[PDB]
RNA sequence: CAAGGAACUCUGCAAAUUAACCCCGUAAGUUAGCGAGAAGGGGUGCUUAUGUAAAAGUAAGCCGCAGUGAAGAACGAGGGG
RNA sequence: AGCGAAAUUCCUAGUCGGGUAAAUUCCGUCCCGCUUGAAUGGUGUAACCAUCUCUUGACUGUCUCGGCUAUAGACUCGGUG
RNA sequence: ACCUCGAUGUCGACUCAUCUCAUCCUCGAGCUGAAGCAGGUUCGAAGGGUUCGGCUGUUCGCCGAUUAAAGAGAUACGUGAGUUGGGUUCAAACCGUCGUGAGACAGGUUGGUCCCUAUCUAUUGUGCCCGUAGGAAGAUUGAAGAGUGUUGCUUCUAGUACGAGAGGACCGAAGCGAGGACACCUCUUAUGCUCCAGUUGUAGCGCCAGCUGCACCGCUGGGUAGUAACGUGUCUAUUAGAUAAACGCUGAAAGCAUCUAAGUGUGAAACUAUCUCAAAGAUUAAUCUUCCCAUUUCGAAAGUAAGAGCCGUCAAAGACGAUGACGUUGAUAGGUUACAGGUGUAAGCAUAGUGAUAUGUUGAGCUGAGUAAUACUAAUUGCUCGAGGACU
């Protein structure tokens, strides 16, 4: 007959988070994970800085990179996905939307909080 | 080959919508070829639709468009449109120019179109 | 992903500070190894207190990538550097220490030992 | 690369079947009467019963 | 056998996620209402067959003949009108909905027009490689290989029928089979299916019952979400 | 053009990196002239004040992912005929 | 004398050591030099080389492996041909 | 020494493969100096698959590390009107050696121009005309065909059978992969020249601020739609028939024995189908449904109230044609309006500051193609082709 396509959108209300805190490119946020190996759900954190904030619907996804011993990692996860959890901690000052010099900023490059 | 010349560049064909937009809105009336006419209305449209607040904001995201001509140079261009051009036509939702299809040339037998404006 | 001829750093004690990829394992034609795969290595640098001397070659089983791979549960893990412990044989490392964090995907295929001596797996 | 043999009159004249022209189509402006080719304006400088140009 | 099969519409792509922790992408697909327009028996027409009408237009908005079969046969009139070989357990001129075939979970297999994707050259058809480009090789370096077969009247002397070489692409049907179907939607006459499904954003979508696995059905649930504050 | 970084190859052919100015520092060997721009590194933008006669410089401050912000400027080491 | 598998060595992809995960090429070395050799010069030699030959850091679409974009053609229309 | 010297381009590599079986693997069976595992050989089988690298001009080869395996061959020792020129082999030069000498040597070495706009056929795609005996629209069957077919590792069966003891399965089920193919773009990535921001220089808009051209798009950081993969889904199953090798049950000729002569079976990746695709130009021209039409006054010429074409607006399509949507009774493109996504706090104003500039208005302004409404502009008050079913 006729289409919309905020039929894609109609479907993904389905599944969407209530809350989904608001963080911006630089912010320092705790995103604590689930883990089911057999039982016992253990929660595993992963805090660490955020470098982009894509997503357009139920696929808003989020870069987290973290560094242990002078290693770093960055994580990728799915907002709106069950088995994750996402606290803001620290809100960074930030010129750009996907700062990605941070690949090649080692310590001492830290963003300066926001008032 | 080799040599060639640098042809419909980018630059070459946003120019031209300048240009044509500019003798558009100076004598009211052109008469050029059909593909570039339906890519020079999308250009007029924008702007008259823009011109019509008269924001010095709007005075400035015209100046980045408009060239001056014969008939008026650019400062006086700007008077023009912004006085009588714009506010003419600040009541019709869309639709402010037309493009009808003139004989083919002798030349190249390109298709031949006119592109004018009027309520 | 990690090619054939790769020099990947190695996150053991076994001092062999660089190891170059010498023939991906498992199958025809894998040209290319994604976390926890088995590949055959070469030192191409130690120290002289060393287990490894130059030139020997052995087996080595990744852990850090820098291209990183999709995770089935969408989370897409991503490192920095190359990394590749040495093993001997079955499963176990050659070195007593691991250095740095290593990826969580070895823990099916084996390696339990591997997984327990890293500071934090990921 | 060459053709080997001559391509007679009588192959010639087969592809040149396709050649032939079309009749382009033609409609009868109103407010004067000539034939200008339909979808365009006469040399009227009218087009249906709007003005968009001179004389000629 | 008792293949069961209706018709949609392909309206885009997004993903949901299940339980046993995963990320599933998901087509889909709306799938208004069909109608059975024929019944073919076996002992009749020597085989069996329904004929499907679909994509409901106006009356005026379609060719005379076809309005005098909607009117003669009483149906709705439909722009499209396609059948499924050996559809059985059908009768005539009943509304047929997709609620009404696929179980929640089972596994299905798709038809859809590809996309067009224009004349396109040897390597990006036929997955053929590419000559070095280094050492100065020669400014034909993009092509089908050499087509040679046999050189000299004894060999081959030819070309061989069905090569492979440059030519259309795309806009040919393709099939993928075995895709499960995740959920429906009653509201909007709406289907979720497993996986990528052929043809644009928009095209016409055939679901058929796959033949590989005919009645296997595994049952995936959702990922209802816990967290809120 | 991601990851890899010479595996293609007859050969790193071609293509790529460095690139001006200013300040440190610079081996083996030798006809004692050179090697040597050796190797290897750092600084560069705007504002204020100080700068001398102009300027380079100096201290403080400010922005950006990056400051000869574009263009035009050496890739190098080791052994052999 | 010197030097020596050499721009010279057929058997010869000589042997041995180094490089290398692996080395008919490469560096050094022994000498039955088939036929090296002293102004048709011998042996060394710093600098120099759009020369040759080998190893290597950085470096990169050379390559696993192929993709995307923009132009001029190509393709279509009118004209010459 | 039979065609070819009024020219049939030659080694090796690259690309593309194709075919044969005397089989490397996968598959089925026998014999064993076969306990098990692993083998040795023979029989059938050509559906598919059959590595990457160092050295060398290389084939060949030696060597490393893999793999289930790294087959032997043919096709002008396939393939230069496809590519390369490293080698052989032009002129230059040099060492060894021969010759008195000019020069020579399948002895060595350094360097050294590879032309062609395809007419026929072949082939891949895509069309025009016509036919299919009324004419048009749709839906079908499928004769004759095309494509795909590879395989491992782990766990259980079970440390069971076997064997003294190390060691250790057939048959069968489940899971995760490698290579190859078909699509797609929700996630990750590359691009993404009328997108967003920062930014140097000079020249212009009279000046400041703010903008424009120009410099690889001027450079750099992001990037919508699209397009692809390194990405994500699916496939590479399974079942049936007739079979080769082998095994048979009954069973004689040849009173026993005997798988065959009659009768009756088991059986493989091969074969014919199952699966994917295309297909009535299959002139052997098929089938179904719907629609429209019967005259003229002497074979004509009249030629549909069904439809198709020209023409315009176009993209889900696109080299041009073709396919497909729509043509005022309309949402096909453009524009407008609202929005998404992307960028990331505009310009101007006020405060602090001597000043660059920071802070508030402000998650602001902007925005090519994206999503959807909205007749304002453009799709015209047109043109042509075309029915009477000829006889048994
Ligand atoms: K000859
Ligand atoms: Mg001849
Ligand atoms: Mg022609
Ligand atoms: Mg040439
Ligand atoms: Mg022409
Ligand atoms: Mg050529
Ligand atoms: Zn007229």
């Amino acid at each position: 007959k006729i289409n919309k396509q905020a039929l894609i959108d109609l479907v993904e209300q389905k599944q969407l988070k209530a809350y989904v805190p608001e963080f911006s490119a630089g912010d320092e946020v705790n995103v604590a994970i689930k883990l089911k190996e057999k039982e016992k759900v253990r929660i595993q954190n992963f805090t660490g800085t955020v470098l982009r904030r894509r997503g357009k619907g139920i696929s808003e996804t989020f870069i987290v990179r973290k560094t242990t011993d002078g290693i770093p990692i960055e994580k990728n996860f799915q907002i709106h996905n069950p088995n994750i959890s996402i606290e803001l901690k620290r809100r960074g000052k930030v010129r750009r939307a996907y700062i990605s010099y941070m690949r090649e900023r080692s310590g001492k490059a830290a963003k300066i909080k926001e008032r | 080959s080799y040599i060639n010349k640098p042809g419909k560049t980018s630059a070459w064909r946003v120019m031209t919508v300048r240009q044509q937009v500019s003798a558009v809105l100076a004598y009211g009336k052109i008469e050029t070829t059909l593909k570039k006419a339906k890519n020079t209305q999308k250009r007029l449209d924008k702007l008259i639709t823009l011109a019509k607040v008269d924001n010095f904001n709007n005075r400035r995201q015209v100046k980045k468009w408009l060239l001056n001509t014969n008939l008026f140079d650019v400062d006086q261009l700007m008077d023009h449109l912004f006085s009588k051009v714009a506010p003419k036509y600040e009541k019709t939702p869309g639709g402010y120019s037309r493009v009808l299809k003139l004989g083919p040339r002798r030349g190249d037998a390109t298709e031949m179109a006119i592109l004018q404006l009027t309520d | 992903m990690v090619s054939f001829m790769t020099r990947l750093n190695v996150a053991d004690n076994t001092g062999a500070k660089q190891v170059g990829i010498i023939k991906v394992l498992g199958s025809t034609r894998k040209r290319y190894a994604f976390l926890g795969d088995v590949v055959v290595v070469s030192v191409k640098d130690a120290i002289p207190s060393g287990m490894v001397k130059k030139g020997q070659v052995l087996r080595a089983v990744i852990v850090r990538t820098k291209k990183g791979q999709q995770r089935k549960d969408g989370t897409h893990l991503k490192f920095d550097d190359n990394a590749c412990v040495l093993i001997k044989e079955d499963k176990s490392p050659r070195g007593t220490r691991i250095f740095g964090p290593v990826a969580r995907e070895l823990r099916e295929r084996g390696y339990n030992k591997i997984l327990s001596l890293a500071v934090e797996v990921v | 690369a060459v053709q080997q043999r001559r391509s007679s009159k009588h192959r010639r004249d087969k592809r040149r079947s396709h050649d032939a022209l079309t009749a382009q189509a033609l409609s009868v402006c109103q407010k004067c009467g000539k034939k200008k080719l339909f979808h365009r304006v006469c040399s009227c400088g009218m087009y249906g019963d709007l003005r968009v140009k001179k004389a000629y | 056998m008792e293949i069961r099969g209706i018709f949609g519409v392909k309206v885009g792509m997004s993903q949901v996620f299940t339980t046993n922790n995963e990320r599933l992408p998901i087509t889909v697909i709306y799938c208004e209402p069909n109608q059975v327009a024929g019944v073919k028996t076996e002992a009749k027409d020597k085989y069996s067959a329904t004929l499907l009408s679909f994509d409901t237009v106006e009356n005026k908005k379609l060719n005379k003949p076809q309005q005098g079969f909607f009117e003669k046969n009483n149906l709705k009139p439909t722009k499209h009108l396609q059948e499924i070989r050996n559809m059985t357990g059908f009768e005539m001129g009943q509304q047929i909905t997709p609620q009404n075939l696929f179980q929640v979970g089972e596994y299905v297999d798709v038809s859809a027009i590809s996309k067009g994707r224009g004349f396109t050259g040897a390597i990006k058809r036929w997955n053929f490689k590419i000559g070095p480009l280094g050492h100065g090789a020669g400014y034909p370096h993009r092509f089908q290989g050499s087509v040679q077969a046999g050189r000299g009247g004894a060999s081959a002397q030819r070309v061989f029928k069905g090569k492979k070489m440059s030519g259309h692409y795309g806009h040919e049907k393709v099939t993928v089979q075995n895709l499960r179907i995740v959920g429906f939607d009653e509201a909007n006459m709406l289907v979720l299916v497993s996986g990528a499904i052929a043809g644009p954003e928009g095209g016409v979508v055939l679901i058929r019952t796959a033949k590989k696995k005919p009645g296997v059905v595994k049952p995936i649930e959702l990922a209802v979400q816990t967290e809120k504050a």
